[PDB]
């Protein structure tokens, strides 16, 4: 669980160094985007339910996982999805603010693909649910902010794959 | 056999229709001549039960010392093993003709084959004759110029598929020489 | 002689031969009276004066309706490219008109006038100068990437057909119910936002604001099929350079 | 493992249910070039026929953990996750699964699952091979088909 | 390298294919006669990819976690003034996966 | 072009035979059911403007990417040239229903149509599921089972004309496949 | 040899127990369907001579290298022996379907048959293809869905006996593989 | 009439150049021992694919390290490129045998080849090994002293043309040395 300004206090520090011009050079780069990330995390908090409603209707309803026998049939199983998609849109918001994807694999990625295989959850439809969720998130926060929030979505999709 | 092309998955809960990240570009481009290739492997494996009996008896009638007592194909354990090695070689050529590359031939079949035969006392100078009969047999089927069996096909050309399968049969024969 | 009858349909009428029957008529007009009988067959025609009249210079005609469909492909093969001359070209139209040689789709793209907006703009100038063996490898993959993308688009169409059969006992069971709303239809009732729709909520298309199991697999089809269309042109300009890899060879 | 990953069946045998996989070694897959078995299985090499490939790979998954020691002279059948019955028969220390002739006894797996190495590929019982892709043919004429239909006056023997 | 200007763009044209068709004239053709080709290279001229794409995962950093505190792998630029070296070594360890310098 | 009676002449011209007495038994039953054929093409031509607008706008209900920007039915020049093309296909299918033989559809309409549609950038898979909506419309208008318009016919059975115009519509989708 | 009664004897001998009421329900249900089993063997024995000619000739038209010279169905002694072991295998399967246990199939028919077919030089790939044509006939005769001979049976179900004889032919095909 | 060949070869125009009847007897009077020489190139190019697939493979049969991983007849594009280059030298020898001069073989096919094979890393001793096989075949096919085939010729002597085809093959090996 490290942010940007707290990953440079490990690298300038785990070997025992100080904060030279290169370490502060990235820190200044993070402070420049500090204004963009909060407004990105602002609108995502507002439209959390709307984004997840847009992603599932745009990608994984449409395909017989929603119908009987599919992986999402019963109401408990459907309700687990939007509960499950809420974490991806939420933890991705944390990575967008912290500027470092360490929180994702610390609290989301580890034991995740090993858990879906146990339950039999389709990883293919899950990645599509996050890719479509990444597509709507670029709608709200804009282009570059969507590039930032989108940079952690595919990090989840990559490791979850 | 079923790795030799790349199919496509379309349903959900697959993990490859969505998250798989690749269509196999080197194998999506081998069905672009794939009807011509699947007829060519169909020429061999519908005659492979006749090809292995013709080639093994071809080197017996060209060298009669193998069925001599003291020869390497005298006993019934050894005559059955010599018929088994011809069919297994003919299947792995028909893998490499189907897959289009000789990687599967030189991994499962040819890797450590010259060291096997000189440890068992198998004569290598007679064994390459039995492969080279099957080199001459397989080009007659793919060009459909065999004498006593023809097969119906679609109209066209099948050179550089007989010439492709001649490039695997010497590759067997030089790996065991 | 075979090239001379080809250009007279192009230079004077502005099209191709419609079929082999019309082209073999003009070898009999040449057999009767020679050159000036065959040349006067076009200018003394009712198809000439109904189109060009007495005042317009002839041109290559791009009409819509094309009473053989194969004469559209042949006129783009004959008049192709703005900087292309007719000097020292071979004869092109006997084998298309007898269904022997199909016209390749890159030779029709050279004949068509250029539009501003494509869905997939062409890499005609953006293919790198690589050898013949890498370029053939470059073209075959494009056809290869149409074959696996086709047979997962066909799996999307079977899921649309399965999604409609899932809801068809209820789609026809709600078709003879009395569904009366509370507002939205007559203007005497206060509807608020739903006089029409309110303030940006109509969407980029209009079909994206409609929810449903069959609308959601249809948006899966459009993202799977637009990709196929764009790859179809990638095998077109891989093939077309092949024509110039060989034609200049 | 590669056919599982392409065909999407690998998600099914990811699951925690106690399975008894009869995964054939690739010499078995390399032994698919029998003049006979190439008829009914070569058509799956086409890239659109993933449909039957799941149905032929799913015949190798058996619900339950049947170790070879549990097959001491016992003949028990079961249907796969494909949906059709398969007879596992263990007699004389020769455990069989259809046409398997198992090579390696058992491999202990994660969720109490077992893996047996078989010598061939088990085709499902009521599996018909998919036909090759053909030409949609249409009737050349319409008068060759009205002439192909027997009139009512023909059916009563009134005419030849 | 293409030193092949001595072999120009009439390269593998293969003039001497000769077909006698009986006792009559030779009949010499010009057919190029390509190989069992395949032209094996990686990274061809266009993308050939549909969206169906999230394959990227980071490298394994051992037992820590990926992207895990490798402030041993990362650069950095300064040391300090009063650092004095060590007697025993106990040579280079791994990534000490759990608990980064900010535990 | 040919019709149903020119088709049986060019079969008889292939053997240089006269159109005899046994093959006039089937031609007299073609002309006896010729009033149902004219009663069937009249139920298609009367409904022909709503047939290509139920079909092109039903093609859009299964593909919203056509009306996305860049799409094939996107702008007004492109929707007008698709509503033009949908009724050319309905025009030549009704010619072959009237002529009794599909020779006017195969060379004036369907020949060279696939590689026409590659070159313009037309999605050929959307045309196949557009002409298959018109296939289901035509067989509901022949057999008088459309739900919104019923026509007045005499009593009987036109199922053989329904599957003759159905085979003219899956002859279109075999050409743009 | 054993049968369906003496299989649960030597299973109850292993636990050193008496054949009690929990194991007689496996047998009293077996005798209650005893008329179905006798009607299931009679579909095989009544077509036993034409099934073996249906199956060995279907091996020939699928693998034509057996009738080529150098093959294994070439001479008249080799063809009549291949008609012998199609029906000798069918003789022991019809015993093993009648007995209800595959002990007679695994101690008389399969008593070293893989050691025979190697030492005879019989191709084992073609014999697995034969045996299995007789499997595909026997599940059509027991279920009475053969396409050209229907026998008059009282109505009901035989999916258990069809799947039992499909496990006896696979056992044969597992051991000569 | 020799320019019309040359026009097809050197001038890259007209392709077939297929000598008719009255043009043939002017060529046979012009070419010395023309009825032997037109049998001499007929004994080569009717066995062209048989002579290449020896001579490429017989290079591998004596030098087996070329199809090792790291050799140059590994990676099947390179193995097929060796077989095309072996086919080109076999053809261009026979045009020099037809025209009676090594001039057209030198400039079109042979100039710059020595710089080409050292630019690609082709082992140039094995190419002399490959064409010595083709030197050994073409003296045997012309003299009708071939082993498994014999040709039906008019009787006589063709040793003078067999020495003439010996003087074309070593000019290749003198150039690529
Ligand atoms: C013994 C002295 C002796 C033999 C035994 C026999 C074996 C042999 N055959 C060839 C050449 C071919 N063999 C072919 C195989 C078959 N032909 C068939 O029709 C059936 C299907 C199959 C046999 C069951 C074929 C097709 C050929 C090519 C020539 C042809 O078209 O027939 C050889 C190699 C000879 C050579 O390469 O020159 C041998 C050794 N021949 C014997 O001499
Ligand atoms: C989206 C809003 C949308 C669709 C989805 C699609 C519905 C649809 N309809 C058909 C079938 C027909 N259309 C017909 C046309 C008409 N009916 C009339 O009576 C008038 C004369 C005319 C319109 C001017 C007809 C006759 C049918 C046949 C059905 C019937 O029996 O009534 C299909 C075809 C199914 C297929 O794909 O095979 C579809 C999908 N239209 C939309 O607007
Ligand atoms: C050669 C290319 C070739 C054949 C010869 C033929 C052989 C074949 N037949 C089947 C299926 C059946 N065979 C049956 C046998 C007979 N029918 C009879 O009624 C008598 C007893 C006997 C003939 C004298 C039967 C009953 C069936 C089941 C279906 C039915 O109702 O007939 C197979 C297996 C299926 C297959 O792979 O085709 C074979 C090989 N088929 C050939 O292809
Ligand atoms: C199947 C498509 C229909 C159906 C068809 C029938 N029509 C029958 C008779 C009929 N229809 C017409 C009009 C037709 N003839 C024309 O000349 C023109 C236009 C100029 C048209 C539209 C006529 C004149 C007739 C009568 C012919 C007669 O009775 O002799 C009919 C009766 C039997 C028959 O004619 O063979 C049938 C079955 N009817 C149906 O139920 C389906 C829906
Ligand atoms: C017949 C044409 C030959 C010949 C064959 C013999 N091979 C013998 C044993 C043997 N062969 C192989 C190689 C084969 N097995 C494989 O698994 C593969 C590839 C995947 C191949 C090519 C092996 C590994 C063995 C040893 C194990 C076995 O017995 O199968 C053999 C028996 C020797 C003996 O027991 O004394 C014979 C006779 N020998 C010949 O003389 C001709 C040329
Ligand atoms: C080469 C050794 C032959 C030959 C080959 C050709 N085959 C052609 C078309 C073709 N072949 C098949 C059967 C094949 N495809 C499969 O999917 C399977 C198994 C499942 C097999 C055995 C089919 C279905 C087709 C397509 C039929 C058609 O559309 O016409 C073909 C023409 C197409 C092309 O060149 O690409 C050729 C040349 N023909 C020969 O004459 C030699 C001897
Ligand atoms: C040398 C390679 C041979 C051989 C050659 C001889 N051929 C003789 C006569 C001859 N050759 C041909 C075939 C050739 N001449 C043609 O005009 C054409 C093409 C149209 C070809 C392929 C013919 C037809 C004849 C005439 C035979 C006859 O009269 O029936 C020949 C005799 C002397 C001469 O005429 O020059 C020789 C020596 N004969 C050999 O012994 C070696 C093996
Ligand atoms: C036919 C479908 C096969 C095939 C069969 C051949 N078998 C030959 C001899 C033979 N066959 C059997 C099988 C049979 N007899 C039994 O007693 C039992 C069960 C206990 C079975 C299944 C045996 C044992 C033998 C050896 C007997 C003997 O010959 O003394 C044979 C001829 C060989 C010969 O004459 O020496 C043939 C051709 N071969 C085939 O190609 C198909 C696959
Ligand atoms: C084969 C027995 C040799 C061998 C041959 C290779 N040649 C390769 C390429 C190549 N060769 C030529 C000369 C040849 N082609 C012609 O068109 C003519 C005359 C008409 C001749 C004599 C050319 C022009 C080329 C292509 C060079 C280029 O494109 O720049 C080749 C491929 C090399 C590679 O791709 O790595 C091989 C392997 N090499 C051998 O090992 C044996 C001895
Ligand atoms: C003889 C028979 C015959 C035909 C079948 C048509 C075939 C045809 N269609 C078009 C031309 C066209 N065709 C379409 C069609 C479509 N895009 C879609 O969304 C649908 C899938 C599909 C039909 C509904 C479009 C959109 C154009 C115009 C291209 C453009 O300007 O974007 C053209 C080029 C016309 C021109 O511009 O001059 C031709 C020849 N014409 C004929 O003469
Ligand atoms: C001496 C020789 C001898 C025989 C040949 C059989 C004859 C036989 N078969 C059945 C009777 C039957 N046989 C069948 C079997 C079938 N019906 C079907 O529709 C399937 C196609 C097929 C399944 C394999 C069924 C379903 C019954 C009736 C139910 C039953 O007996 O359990 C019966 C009992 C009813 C009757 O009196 O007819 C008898 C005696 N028994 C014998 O003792
Ligand atoms: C199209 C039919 C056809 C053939 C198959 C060949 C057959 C053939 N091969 C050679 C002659 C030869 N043939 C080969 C080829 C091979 N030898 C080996 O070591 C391997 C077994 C094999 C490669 C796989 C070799 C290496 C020579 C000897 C060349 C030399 O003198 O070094 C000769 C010359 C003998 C003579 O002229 O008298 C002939 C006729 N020729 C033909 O016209
Ligand atoms: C077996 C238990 C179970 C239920 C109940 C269930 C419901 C369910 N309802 C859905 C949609 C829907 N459901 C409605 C329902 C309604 N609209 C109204 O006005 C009414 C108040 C109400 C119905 C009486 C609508 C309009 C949609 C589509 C919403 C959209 O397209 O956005 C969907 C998404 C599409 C689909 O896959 O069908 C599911 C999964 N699934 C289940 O497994």
């Amino acid at each position: 669980m490290q942010d940007a300004i707290t990953s440079v206090i490990n690298a300038a520090d785990v070997q025992g160094k100080y904060l030279d011009a290169n370490s502060v050079e990235k820190l200044r780069g993070y402070f420049q985007t500090g204004e963009l990330r909060v407004r990105a995390a602002a609108t995502i908090a507002a439209n959390a339910a709307t984004i997840i409603k847009e992603a599932v209707a745009k990608s994984l309803l449409y395909s017989d996982i929603t119908r009987p026998g599919g992986n999402m049939y019963t109401t408990r199983r459907y309700a687990a999805c939007i509960r499950d998609l809420d974490y991806y849109l939420r933890y991705a918001t944390y990575g967008m603010l912290a500027g470092d994807p360490s929180i994702l694999d610390e609290r989301v990625l580890n034991g995740l693909k090993e858990t879906y295989n146990s339950l039999g959850v389709p990883i293919g439809a899950t990645i599509q649910a996050i890719q479509a969720m990444k597509e709507v998130t670029g709608s709200l926060v804009g282009s570059d902010a969507g590039k930032e929030m989108g940079l952690y979505f595919d990090y989840i999709c990559s490791g979850l794959s | 056999m079923l790795d030799a092309f790349s199919r496509v998955v379309v349903n959900s809960d697959a993990k490859a229709a969505y998250v798989g990240g690749s269509d196999l570009q080197a194998l999506k481009s081998f069905i672009a001549d794939g009807n011509k290739r699947l007829d060519a492997v169909n020429s061999i494996v519908s005659n492979a039960s006749c090809m292995v009996s013709d080639a093994v008896s071809g080197m017996i009638c060209e060298n009669p010392g193998l069925i001599s007592p003291g020869g390497n194909c005298y006993t019934n354990r050894r005559m059955a093993a010599c018929l088994r090695d011809g069919e297994i070689i003919l299947r792995y050529v028909s893998y490499a003709l189907l897959a289009g590359d000789a990687s599967v031939l030189e991994d499962r079949c040819l890797n450590g084959l010259k060291e096997t035969y000189i440890a068992l006392g198998v004569p290598t100078n007679s064994s390459i004759r039995a492969v080279s009969i099957m080199k001459a047999q397989a080009v007659a089927f793919i060009t459909n110029t065999a004498t006593e069996r023809k097969m119906s096909f679609a109209a066209g050309d099948c050179t550089s598929l007989a010439s492709e399968v001649a490039s695997y049969f010497d590759r067997v024969g030089a790996a065991i020489s | 002689q075979f090239r001379f009858i080809e250009l007279n349909f192009k230079h004077f009428m502005g099209r191709a031969p419609l079929d082999m029957a019309e082209m073999s008529k003009h070898y009999e007009i040449f057999a009767a009276g020679g050159y000036d009988a065959e040349v006067d067959s076009y200018f003394d025609s009712e198809e000439y004066l109904d189109v060009f009249g007495l005042d317009t210079v002839p041109y290559m005609r791009f009409r819509g309706t094309y009473a053989p469909n194969s004469t559209f492909n042949l006129q783009c093969r004959l008049q192709g490219g703005w900087a292309r001359s007719d000097k020292k070209l071979p004869m092109m139209s006997m084998l298309p008109l007898n269904n022997k040689a199909a016209i390749m789709p890159h030779q029709i793209v050279d004949g068509l006038p250029v539009i501003p907006n494509s869905e997939h703009p062409s890499q005609k100038y953006n293919v790198p100068k690589v050898s013949r063996e890498k370029l053939q490898r470059e073209l075959l993959i494009a056809q290869g990437k149409a074959n696996a993308l086709q047979i997962e688009l066909d799996a999307a169409y079977t899921s649309l057909a399965s999604s409609r059969a899932f809801l068809a006992p209820f789609a026809a069971m709600a078709a003879d119910m009395d569904i009366r709303p509370l507002y939205g239809k007559n203007p005497q009732v206060f509807a608020g936002q739903f006089l029409g729709v309110g303030a940006g909520q109509w969407g980029k298309t209009g079909a994206d604001t409609v929810r449903g199991r069959s609308r959601r697999v249809a948006a899966d089809i459009g993202v799977k099929e637009f990709q196929l269309e764009r790859v179809k042109q990638l095998v077109v300009d891989l093939q077309r350079a092949l024509a110039l890899e060989d034609a200049e060879a | 493992v590669k056919l599982l990953n392409e065909s999407g069946v690998e998600k099914l045998v990811e699951q925690a249910g106690p399975y008894t996989v009869f995964a054939p070694t690739d010499d078995a897959f390399a032994a698919l070039l029998e003049p006979h078995s190439f008829n009914k299985l070569a058509t799956l090499l086409r890239p659109e026929n993933n449909d039957a490939l799941r149905k032929v790979l799913m015949h190798h998954v058996i619900p339950g953990a049947f170790t070879s020691a549990s097959l001491m002279d016992r003949a028990v059948t079961v249907k796969s996750l494909a949906g059709e019955p398969i007879s596992i028969m263990g007699l004389n220390k020769l455990v069989t699964a259809g046409t398997a002739k198992v090579v390696r006894a058992d491999v202990p797996c994660a969720n109490g699952c077992i893996i047996h190495a078989v010598s061939s590929v088990i085709i499902p019982p009521n599996y018909v091979p998919v036909p090759q892709p053909t030409k949609p043919v249409f009737p050349r004429s319409v008068i060759a088909e009205i002439a192909k239909l027997p009139t009512p006056r023909q059916a009563l023997g009134l005419d030849p | 390298d293409v030193v092949n200007a001595a072999y120009p763009k009439n390269i593998k044209n293969k003039a001497p294919v000769i077909s006698f068709d009986g006792k009559k004239g030779v009949k010499l053709e010009m057919v190029t006669l390509q190989t069992f080709a395949g032209d094996d290279s990686e990274d061809t001229l266009f993308d050939y990819s549909s969206g169906k794409f999230m394959p990227q995962k980071p490298a394994d950093m051992g037992i820590a976690w990926p992207s895990g505190d490798g402030r041993q792998a990362e650069m950095k630029g300064g040391k300090g003034s009063f650092n004095q070296p060590d007697l025993r070594k106990y040579g280079p360890f791994p990534d000490f996966l759990k608990r980064s310098m900010d535990l």
